[PDB]
């Protein structure tokens, strides 16, 4: 048809200049303002409606941000920052977004004037280095062997979540899970909360009945009623290969001419099943767990040896059982060895919860994996409880790997801001203004805590700044429940240094990344 | 009672806990020629599902 | 009269159209030049976001329709392929050359005369660069490579952290040095595996003294760390044996079926038994490994990795001294594995990186390898980090291969402009005008640099030209050839002393490619656009 001469495509949109920078900064500010009120011990929860019909009720920043679909690429960058913070340290997700928004605001203040973004970026990087130095300076060590202090750290981590009502139970569950899943092999230490330390939520009951199991629990039942549903000291054998006759890999058509060959073939199928079962029985086990199917004839031959069999178990669940009971998964039954038999599980029991059967292996001696059994009001309540427990376990692992500890309640923010402000007095350049501005941008955390508590922001923040101008007041923060100044070595709110370092680094680098853009091109085909 | 598909519930479970990054949105075709050259182009051995709504 | 089903544009109309297209392509990326340039953030139709400063990436992601604009985009791609740096500069120079050539043509100067003048100017500029503006890196030492990396990484997301990233780049490039035949050292960049993982700050990016694998162990029962690794690299899968299409199994006596089915896996069992019996600790294969073989490796207490990339496996094998085996077949018709096929490394570890795990092969023997793990705030920032890191690696490779460098900051452009303006008066009468326009168009680089910093471009360029004219005229002022632009303070500066260096190949190739593209576009004076 009509042909208009064009360089780029019709659907290609390009904008540049101060408009792009202002749009990016306001997008980041809006993203921060979305979750501004979900920070602190007095945070309010939010209902998120899934596009799939689900409901998410949470005050965690990452879930709220991941449930929101946005068009502006700056908001997408902010959501990616939230996800990065969640994946790296598992805490501080709400704080990093607010910090990035405040830093971008104070940067926009300078970009309105005739200051180039590169100068602001260099000042921001200098400030970030100084913040890291100050945070490492004001940190204090912790004794990992002290269970009380670890429980206190986990509590101060979870005081801002809905699970804070059952603080002691949640802290004990998280500490026990992290401690027992901790592993050491070949000179390489690991925690691996992701693979092991599985959280299983069964709606109903009371949350005070939730506990961490000394072993693994799965939603499975015996393959046949004659199986024993209660074994005192079981010997467990784990497999992946099916216990049933299966076709080979190659095309293996038979040609039957004699009369008895058909019955002979069926008899050898049965004999092969019997041989596999006898090879299993030779180790004299009590429980056989398979990731794949178990034939009925195999069940009968296992019963002849009084062996309980469970089939169709997930690979992750089977690995967890192997870690818990100290067994090794074996593919070919004829290659079973004595050390592959799992001895160490002190009880196996299949009990009925509600209208379902659940398999419990919950008396292991020194188990390296666990199931956190969560019981509660409903599915959404248990999902929020699981998220809070995940936060607690992440904080526990962070403390275990890095025993440095940092005062909370905004005390660290004010201390770092004061140190950077004092340091900025001896530079006498053009970068001192952005340096000081991004230093004072850290005060958005105590300000947010005061705002959420409902107290007077200006008076309390001025008093806190005046206190931090003194000679030893690095641990003075705000009480987020009463809206009063308090020493954090008395209140007891402390946070891992790793979380604070990650939060500051991520916020500063988000500001730096969003400050480097002045041109936006959109609408072009993906071309691939 | 295997037909009742107890496994459907856990299928929904890990479909809900599927991934970490953003889940993206369904691509929307705005022009008839867009649909025509979307189906005409792209690799032949790849299934394309279109939802009229 | 023609009766051609299409549109026809002839003469000044098509010439102006081509110049407009080239100028639009240039103006797209002119804002991303020099240390005071700023990145661009591109969004696809499916919402994918790319934040980049590289000209080649921008022009590749853009969807372009005009043929001259396509020529400029392919010019940027070619400059990226053959040099790796100066992708924006070549596009800007080519567009400015085309614009000035069209301005000359509009004055009834024949395009052939302009093309001849452009060719003469390019040849003389290359000769003058090679004879006057090059600096030998032998007297500069290792600091020359650091300075070149710093100059390359300016305007990038890793510019401020250049003090760290330049050392990382130089160490990575020096770790892969080798000498081929003729005794010429070679630096095979793209052999440095780059892994991107969001998480900690930029300054905590790691340079691995070995190789980094984006893979994990096949089974959870395998150890995650082996001290004295004996790496075996295989190019075949370890699964249950299956006969080919030409072989069929037909059973007439039933008693043979069980033996057939047993051998069907005993074959792979025997192969793995040989491989483990030679003493190997780490097994890497490009093919898959099924559960039975994984359990064999688990019982052996060895690390097995499946679906390893072919390039990664080749790099690991040659760094560790191993040999890729696509089959365990020797020249005697048997099935053997020898210890001489085993590579060695000081450690093989599966480490955790931001809630994910990757495999590090540390300190491979008989050859030094290098890998870089980039840490950033999110995926887009890591991608830009990788692009900038690749640019720096290419720049360092060019500097190390050819030991000549030229001052940056537009010093070369100003010197060439002055010299060619002087030289045009000695050649022809209209090619004189063409060479003068070539010299004038070479000044678009310092002009754009000054404009990006909001500095007085006119005054700074005038001062630079005065300095270079004094250098060329006065015989004892030859030290002024290094006077470039200091964009931080907006003043001329001796860039050779300041450490703003570029490889000579970047400037030479950019000049040649831009001249050829400008000549190609200037060769058109009629366009027939056939209707589809
Ligand atoms: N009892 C308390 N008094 C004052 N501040 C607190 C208290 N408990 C927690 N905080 C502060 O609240 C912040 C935690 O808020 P939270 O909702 O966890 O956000 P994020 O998930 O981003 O960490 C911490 O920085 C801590 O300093
Ligand atoms: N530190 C510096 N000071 C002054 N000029 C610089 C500096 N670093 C780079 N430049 C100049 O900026 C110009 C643009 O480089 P850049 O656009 O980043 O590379 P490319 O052209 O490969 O994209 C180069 O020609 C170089 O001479
Ligand atoms: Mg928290
Ligand atoms: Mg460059």
């Amino acid at each position: 048809g009509h042909r208009p001469v064009l360089v780029l495509s019709q659907n290609t949109k390009r904008e540049s200049g101060r408009k792009v920078q202002s749009g990016n900064i306001n997008a980041a500010k809006t993203i921060a303002d979305i979750i501004r009120t979900c920070l602190g011990p007095k945070s309010m929860m939010k209902m998120l409606l899934d596009p799939m019909g689900g409901i998410v009720m949470t005050n965690d920043g990452n879930a709220i941000l991941r449930e929101i679909q946005v068009q502006h690429p700056a908001a997408k960058s902010m959501i990616e920052i939230s996800r990065t913070q969640d994946e790296e340290v598992g805490d501080g997700t709400t704080s990093v977004i607010i910090l990035a928004g405040e830093m971008l605001s104070v940067a926009e203040h300078f970009l309105e004037q005739q200051m180039h973004p590169t100068v602001v970026i260099s000042a921001y990087r200098k400030a970030l280095d100084d913040m890291i130095s100050t945070l490492k300076k004001i940190s204090i060590p912790v004794d990992i062997s002290d269970s009380d202090m670890m429980l206190n750290i986990i509590n101060s981590s979870i005081t801002t979540k809905a699970i804070s009502r059952w603080s002691s139970l949640a802290c004990n569950i998280a500490l026990d899970a992290v401690k027992m899943v901790q592993f050491e092999e070949n000179g390489r230490k690991e925690i691996d909360i992701k693979k092991y330390a599985r959280v299983e939520k069964i709606p109903g009951g009371i949350i005070e009945d939730s506990c961490v199991l000394r072993g693994v629990m799965i939603n499975k039942d015996v393959t046949h009623p004659r199986m024993r549903r209660y074994i005192k000291n079981p010997r467990i054998v784990l497999l992946d290969s099916s216990l049933e006759y299966k076709k080979g890999e190659s095309q293996t058509d038979i040609e039957i001419t004699r009369e008895e060959d058909f019955t002979r073939i069926l008899q050898m199928e049965e004999e092969y099943i019997q041989q596999l079962c006898e090879d299993i029985i030779q180790l004299k086990p009590d429980v056989v767990i398979t990731e794949k199917g178990i034939s009925d004839l195999a069940q009968h031959y296992l019963m002849r040896a009084n062996i309980t069999a469970i089939r169709r178990v997930r690979k992750t669940d089977n690995n967890r059982i192997a870690r818990a009971c100290g067994a090794r998964i074996v593919s070919r039954p004829e290659e079973l060895r004595e050390d592959d038999v799992g001895t160490g599980a002190g009880l196996l029991e299949i009990k009925k919860i509600g209208d379902e059967y659940f398999t419990f292996i919950t008396d292991c001696k020194d188990p390296k994996a666990c199931t956190i059994l969560l019981r509660g009001a409903s599915k959404e309540i248990l999902s929020e409880v699981e998220r809070n427990l995940q936060d607690a376990m992440q904080v526990c692992r962070n403390v275990l790997l890095d025993p440095q500890l940092v005062p909370g309640g905004g005390a660290s923010e004010m201390a770092v801001a004061h140190a950077l402000t004092e340091k900025s007095k001896a530079m006498t350049g053009v970068e001192q203004w952005p340096y000081r501005a991004v230093a004072q941008a850290l005060e958005v955390i105590p300000r947010t805590l005061i705002q959420n508590c409902g107290a007077s922001t200006i008076r309390l923040l001025t008093s806190l700044r005046a206190k931090h101008t003194q000679e030893n007041c690095e641990t003075w923060g705000v009480n987020g429940e009463t809206g009063t100044l308090v020493d954090m070595k008395e209140l007891g709110i402390w946070e891992p240094l790793a979380v604070k370092l990650q939060t500051y680094k991520t916020a500063v680098e988000t500001a730096v990344l969003l400050l480097r853009i002045d041109d936006i091109v959109s609408g072009h085909k993906k071309k691939g | 009672f295997l037909q009742q598909y107890r496994k459907q519930r856990m299928e929904e479970m890990r479909q809900q806990l599927h991934k970490g990054p953003q889940f993206k949105q369904v691509f929307e075709i705005s022009s008839g020629e867009g649909f025509l050259d979307m189906i005409d182009k792209e690799q032949k051995s790849i299934v394309i599902m279109v939802h009229i709504y | 009269p023609l009766s051609v089903f299409g549109d026809r544009s002839t003469g000044e109309t098509i010439r102006s159209q081509n110049v407009m297209a080239a100028a639009s392509i240039a103006n797209i990326v002119k804002s991303s030049l020099g240390p005071v340039g700023l990145d661009k953030m591109l969004v696809d139709d499916i919402g994918d976001v790319t934040i980049t400063n590289d000209g080649a990436t921008i022009l590749k992601l853009l969807e372009v329709e005009h043929p001259a604009a396509k020529v400029l985009c392919e010019l940027a791609d070619l400059q990226d392929k053959e040099v790796g740096d100066g992708t924006t500069s070549v596009v800007i120079i080519a567009a400015e050359l085309l614009k000035n050539a069209d301005e000359l043509v509009k004055q009834k100067i024949h395009p052939t005369s302009v093309i001849s003048g452009y060719r003469l100017a390019c040849k003389e500029a290359v000769r003058y660069i090679n004879e006057n503006l090059i600096v030998n890196t032998d007297e500069l030492g290792r600091d020359c490579l650091i300075n070149a990396a710093k100059t390359s990484m300016s305007s990038k997301i890793i510019g401020i952290n250049g003090d760290f990233f330049a050392n990382m780049v130089v160490d990575a490039v020096l770790a892969i040095k080798y000498t081929d035949i003729r005794g010429q050292p070679r630096y095979p960049v793209n052999s440095v595996n780059i892994l991107k993982a969001h998480g900690r700050s930029q300054m905590e990016s790691m340079l691995i003294s070995g190789y980094a694998l984006n893979c994990v162990v096949g089974s959870q029962g395998m150890p995650k760390r082996i001290v004295n690794a004996k790496i075996a690299c295989l190019d075949f899968s370890l699964q249950k044996t299956k006969m080919k299409l030409g072989v069929q199994v037909v059973i007439t006596d039933p008693e043979k079926l069980d033996q057939i089915r047993q051998r069907e896996s005993d074959i792979t069992k025997e192969r793995i038994q040989k491989i483990l019996a030679t003493g190997a600790n780490v097994i890497l294969t490009t093919g898959g490994i099924d559960d039975m073989c994984l359990k064999y490796f688990v019982e052996a207490g060895a690390m097995a990795v499946r679906r390893v990339l072919k390039r990664d496996l080749k790099r690991i094998a040659k760094a560790s001294g191993a040999t890729i085996l696509s089959t365990l077949a020797n020249l005697e018709g048997e099935e053997t594995f020898e210890a001489a096929m085993l590579g060695q490394a000081e450690e093989v570890v599966q480490e955790r990186i931001c809630d994910d795990e990757l495999i590090l092969i540390k300190n491979t023997k008989a050859r030094t390898s290098a890998s870089i793990i980039l840490r950033g705030a999110n995926d887009f920032m890591c991608d830009e980090m990788e692009r900038s890191l690749h640019d720096a690696l290419c720049v360092v490779k060019r500097v190390l291969e050819s030991k000549s460098v030229v001052p940056g900051g537009g010093a070369v452009e100003a010197a060439l402009s002055i010299y060619l303006e002087n030289y045009a008066t000695s050649m022809g009468s209209r090619e004189q005008l063409a060479i003068a326009e070539f010299a004038r168009s070479l000044l678009v680089i310092p002009n754009t640099l000054a404009v990006n910093a909001a500095q007085d471009s006119t005054d700074l360029v005038a001062k630079l030209r005065a300095f270079h004219n004094e250098a060329q005229v006065n015989p004892e002022r030859k030290n002024l050839k290094w006077i470039g632009l200091d964009l931080s303070n907006g003043k001329p500066r001796d860039n050779k002393q300041a450490g703003v260096f570029e490889p000579t190949i970047v400037k030479v190739k950019s000049l040649k490619f831009a001249t050829e593209a400008a000549i190609t576009i200037l060769r058109i004076d009629d366009l027939i656009k056939l209707h589809p």
